[PDB]
RNA sequence: ACGAGACUCUGGCAUGCUAACUAGUUACGCGACCCCGGUCGGCGUAACUUCUUAGAGGGACAAGUGGCGUUCAGCCACCCGAGAUUGAGCAAUAACAGGUCUGUGAUGCCCUUAGAUGUCCGGGGCUGCACGCGCGCUACACUGACUGGCUCAGCGUGUGCCUACCCUACGCCGGCAGGCGCGGGUAACCCGUUGAACCCCAUUCGUGAUGGGGAUCGGGGAUUGCAAUUAUUC
């Protein structure tokens, strides 16, 4: 089908970004609909090339972390693969906009740095690779020595984030790197 | 205290005692006329917005 | 008939003008040539520490000895073989002939 | 970090104040001129000096180069 | 008739697939298996952006038979997948009008570069001192 | 031949002959002026050629 | 079913040692010494009886049936090479030994290699690494 | 610390809950029952079977890793 | 008509051993049930009538690329030796496991010697195999 | 004038050139099987070199365009394209009481030289274990382990002047390590289409120092060697 793309089962179609920030920085439509989440890559090749990855793509790096999970990319797809009908089996929502929302509300808007620290507003980008962060250390908190698998604790946070439930470990540390921005400012 | 929309303009330069932060001539979308200076993190292009959680702080110019 | 010349060499363009030199003396002879066959090369790898001693940061070298080696076969009887074969050889090039 | 040596630019300077009409404008054939015209050891300068002589020529019409 | 075969090679890291066209029916198999039975089946829909983005009708009147070897698992199914969409363009070109290829290949390179042109990245040689070609042995003072 | 070693022996063998002809010709013919040695390959005869200075010494 | 049972053994005292019902029968009877996660499954296919229950809905007029072939594996055709003592010092029968007599039958070997005053029985006598370590800098922990 | 002291097999008691609870979550997995009855995965795993069986549970998705369940259809 | 490599191979090996049920003609020895498959592995299998299994696994792998010896699959079925504290290392099978089923292929007739070694199958025992292939290709359908 | 660069090698691009019965593809003709066709590393041929191999060339130059800059040196961006910085080798003047006399039939001096610091033989030691430190390996698990099933590599190496010692296919015996037969390979020929792991699919386990982890240690069985105890390894 030229006309229309579902990843794996999911319309790209219908997701709007609220936020204007960051509609600019969140590569998931209309050009960048894809199948699957796994591409040949190159896009840590120039210093802005990392925008135009989808989203899901970048969801889908971001889990190979910590040693043993390195390089083993066909788990993570089928680690956010399994989360997305878990989300949809749960809110009835579509899962890339549940996914869109949760990294509107996880990215902080303010951080302090060292200048007796100066607070300073974070870019676009660094904002969306901060959100991506601190839901997906998050979910890998919940899962690691727990009965509750990889994909379900990936799922609840991204449905808690998106309305941030603040029980997030996304939200829990957004609003606190917002709150000590905050203060020293 | 409301959040404003600021459209960066054109990036000054980099700033901050490891070399982290850019200073960037940031103008609001909310009015054009009014345009402030401002220390961002992170890598920031020409042409993408922010979000500026108060207004009247103004970055000393280096 | 069906003779083969093996053409052994450490330098390549050494072994590129003999190996077109047999072509010089066959085509010469008006005869039916097989076009010369190129052997996928071997290096020989040696690498060693470059002390003699074991002390200072642990540096190593890459020796290496690329050989290469080319194939000629010809349906040609024995005496027309021996007298293009010692004609312009060169050290560098060892020469392996084949009767079957 | 493409700044020309002198040896490029010494060298480029010779055949252009010895062949200014045989050299043409595009670098692909004033490429052909340099192998003829000066006997360059290696591909890299031969494509090295022609890029420089194409750059000499947009400033000789625009003006004298010193 | 007319034997209108098209032998294109797609290489990847160190994986080569070289498809095999024809004036054929739509069958299209690597190796002899068909395309959607192939493993790893988390890249099925990889093997599938050809003729997913082509519609089935490209390829009803050319059968493609590709031969892999070398590489990794994922390197072949994204070998196959720049060998059978090479393939595809380099029928569309000998045999009938560009036209039609023009407007078959932009589809390609509008979705992914990589359906056409091969990824030039090998790994590096490994230099001493370290266990990789960047990462260097722990040094240690006092 | 004999034994027939494989073609990787026997290059590494003759660099090890022309070794060990220059040193011996090195620790010999130096006060003659020896300068070092060539080999040229024949059928069943090996002709090695002694550049040196003084061919009448 | 999946419902609980009647007729429970939680602890089954089986070679004065508890056992687990909890947990599978394949690897419940590895409680035991003298038998590993390896040997329990011979047992356990040499009495025909089924790995996918637990050890606490399993029928106990079978059970000794499984401690018969813990005491005697030979008739039940359980080869030479599957026993943790093969060919004794002193009797040369294979026997598979089983956490009462294994721990007796370790103190005889230890204590007959240091009457006859040998070198692996001594290292024993004193604590130390007998297979030939490197004492030099592992083996710190009951070492003060 | 505190040990999870799990259920292996149903007493009847939960075995009730289970027959009349689960089949109305909008997501079954033998994790999610698991944590919410304090039994085991296997036993959790187990007892989704005879739901699909009985098919008062949907299979949405199972796989080695992970298997999925749901309601039925509400019609 | 279809061939086996139409045939997802991961419903194919068990679709041939339900035919080695029907059967029961494979000589299977005794040592079969108290036997570790690998000295890489550390547990016998979990389902007990493994040697069915693989004695159609050996059959399929012989399909695809015949006159493969005992040598052969004894590095078909290797693995990684976990081994222990030290790193591990990949490991071959074991052979005498490797050595029956072939020799109870040859027991009943589905495969023989061929010749420069190793074990090629015969015509009619491709036949059959076909037929199990299309039973299955007929179950999707 | 040297160093830098250039250069050498390597990596990637040339359905163009030169070639292949130790590399293959594609057709043809048989053989096997399933319902004309499909599959085959099943078997032989004629064309061809896409795939393989390696030779000669070609290709990239900041060359083009748009900005910036004295509009010089150049820089940024874009188009086109396989590349718009691949990786390494080489590497100056001067210097260090840097290391090495245990690499040398490189060596000054000094010491020894028969009851020897020479040479050889037997046995031991270099591993010895209150403790400290450095490089590492395996782990603490469920993104996991276990048991099956499935499916893909590229570097290499291989029968020795002295040398007595190779890499292995296949067939049998044994749970295994291994053993006994037969052959191939001095190697693009045989190992070998190097059926590698990870990964992939499917069971079991269920947050429990647990089927995590495999240290320590007992008993037994092999292999190398003249000889293994202070366990050579398996």
């Amino acid at each position: 089908t030229p006309d229309i793309k579902l990843f794996g089962k999911w319309s790209t179609d219908d997701v709007q970004i609220n936020d204007i920030s960051l509609q600019d920085y969140i590569a998931v439509k209309e050009k960048y609909a894809k199948y699957l989440p796994h591409s040949a890559g190159r896009y840590a090749a120039k210093r802005f090339r990392k925008a135009q990855c989808p989203i899901v793509e970048r969801l889908t790096n971001s889990m190979m972390m910590h040693g043993r999970n390195n390089g083993k990319k066909l788990m993570t797809v089928r680690i956010v693969k399994h989360a997305f009908e878990i989300i949809h089996l749960l809110t009835g929502e579509n899962p890339l906009q549940v996914l869109v929302n949760a990294i509107i509300n996880s990215g902080p808007r303010e951080d302090s740095t060292r200048i007796r620290r100066q607070a300073v507003d974070v870019s676009p980008l660094r904002r969306v690779n901060q959100a991506i962060w601190l839901l997906c250390t998050g979910a890998r908190e919940a899962a690691f020595r727990n009965i509750k698998t990889i994909a379900e604790c990936l799922a609840d946070e991204l449905i808690n984030a998106a309305k941030g439930s603040s029980n997030s470990y996304a939200i829990k540390k957004k609003d606190e790197l917002e709150r000590v921005a905050k203060s020293n400012r | 205290q409301p959040i404003k929309l600021a459209r960066v303009t054109k990036v000054l330069g980099r700033t901050g005692s490891q070399g982290q932060c850019t200073q960037v001539r940031v103008e609001f979308m909310d009015d054009t006329s009014r345009s402030i200076i401002r220390n961002v993190k992170g890598p920031v292009r020409e042409g993408d917005v922010l979000t500026l959680l108060e207004s009247e702080r103004e970055a000393r110019r280096l | 008939h069906r003779i083969r010349i093996t053409l052994t060499s450490r330098n390549v363009k050494s072994l590129e003008k003999v190996c077109a030199d047999l072509i010089r003396g066959a085509k010469e002879k008006n005869l039916k040539v097989k076009g010369p066959v190129r052997m996928p090369t071997k290096t020989l790898r040696i690498t060693t520490r470059k002390t003699p001693c074991g002390e200072g940061s642990k540096t190593w070298d890459r020796f290496q000895m690329r050989i290469h080696k080319r194939l000629i076969d010809l349906h040609s009887p024995s005496e027309i073989v021996k007298q293009i074969t010692s004609i312009s050889i060169e050290p560098g090039v060892e020469v392996e002939v084949t009767i079957a | 970090g493409r700044v020309r040596t002198k040896t490029v630019k010494k060298a480029a300077r010779v055949i252009i104040e010895k062949y200014y009409t045989r050299l043409g404008n595009d670098f692909h054939t004033n490429k052909r001129v340099c192998e003829e015209i000066a006997i360059i050891p290696s591909k890299k300068l031969r494509n090295k000096i022609a890029g420089y002589v194409t750059h000499l020529m947009k400033r000789i019409q625009r003006g004298p180069v010193r | 008739g007319p034997l209108q075969s098209v032998q294109v090679f797609g290489r990847k890291k160190t994986a080569t697939a070289v498809a095999h066209c024809k004036r054929g029916n739509g069958l299209i198999k690597v190796n002899g298996r068909p395309l959607e039975m192939i493993e790893p089946r988390t890249l099925q829909y990889k093997l599938l952006e050809p003729v997913l983005l082509l519609g089935k009708e490209r390829f009803a009147g050319v059968d493609i038979r590709v031969r892999v070897k070398g590489g990794g698992h994922v390197a072949q199914i994204y070998a196959i997948r720049q060998s059978i969409s090479k393939a595809l363009v380099a029928y569309y070109q000998k045999y009938v009008d560009e036209a039609s290829k023009k407007e078959i290949k932009d589809i390609l390179i509008q979705y992914d570069r990589t359906l056409l042109v091969a990824d030039p990245r090998r790994c590096e040689s490994k230099k001493f001192g370290g266990p990789g070609a960047r990462a260097r042995y722990q040094k240690s003072y006092r | 031949m004999a034994v027939q070693i494989s073609k990787k022996r026997k290059f590494v063998a003759d660099g090890i002959f022309k070794a060990e002809l220059n040193e011996f010709l090195t620790r010999e013919l130096a006060e003659d002026g020896y300068s070092g040695v060539e080999v040229r390959v024949t059928p069943t005869r090996t002709e090695i050629i002694i550049l040196a200075t003084r061919t009448q010494n | 079913s999946l419902v609980i049972p009647e007729k429970f053994q939680h602890i089954l005292r089986v070679l004065n040692t508890n056992i687990d019902g909890r947990r599978k029968i394949a690897f419940a009877i590895t409680a035991i010494k003298g038998v590993g996660r390896r040997y329990a499954h011979v047992v356990l296919r040499k009495a025909d009886i089924d790995l996918t229950k637990r050890a606490g809905e399993l029928t106990e007029d079978e059970v000794e049936r499984v401690i018969t072939i813990m005491q005697n594996p030979r008739q039940y055709k359980i080869p030479d090479w599957f026993l943790n003592r093969q060919k004794d010092v002193k009797d040369g029968k294979y026997s598979q030994v089983l956490a009462n007599g294994l721990d007796n039958k370790l103190r005889e070997d230890l204590e007959r290699l240091k009457k006859i005053r040998a070198h692996r029985g001594l290292r024993h006598f004193w604590g130390l690494r007998v297979r030939g370590q490197h004492t030099k800098t592992t083996g710190r922990r009951g070492r003060t | 610390r505190d040990k999870l002291n799990n259920l292996v097999l149903f007493d009847k008691a939960t075995y009730d809950k289970l027959c009349k609870e689960v089949p109305n979550y909008k997501l079954i997995t033998p994790a999610v029952v698991s944590e919410r009855l304090k039994i085991r995965g296997s036993l959790a795993r187990a007892a989704l079977q005879e739901l699909l069986s009985k098919g008062l549970i949907k299979l949405v998705s199972k796989h080695r890793a992970q298997v999925i369940y749901t309601r039925n259809t509400k019609g | 008509g279809v061939t086996v490599k139409d045939v997802n191979q991961q419903e194919f090996v068990r679709a041939l051993a339900a035919f080695l049920k029907k059967s029961g003609k494979l000589k299977v020895p005794e040592w079969v049930d108290t036997v570790k498959l690998a000295k890489h592995k550390e547990l016998a299998p979990y389902d007990e009538n493994w040697f069915y299994t693989r004695a159609a696994s050996t059959a399929r792998h012989l399909y695809l690329r015949g006159g493969a010896g005992v040598g052969s699959m004894t590095k078909i079925y290797g693995g990684r030796q976990r081994n222990g504290v030290m790193p591990s290392h990949f490991s071959r099978g074991s052979k005498s496991v490797a050595r029956r089923v072939l020799q109870a292929l040859e027991g009943l007739k589905m495969v023989e010697k061929d010749q420069d070694g190793g074990r090629k199958l015969t015509p009619q025992g491709q036949r059959d195999l076909d037929r199990i292939a299309g039973q299955v290709a007929a179950a999707k359908k």
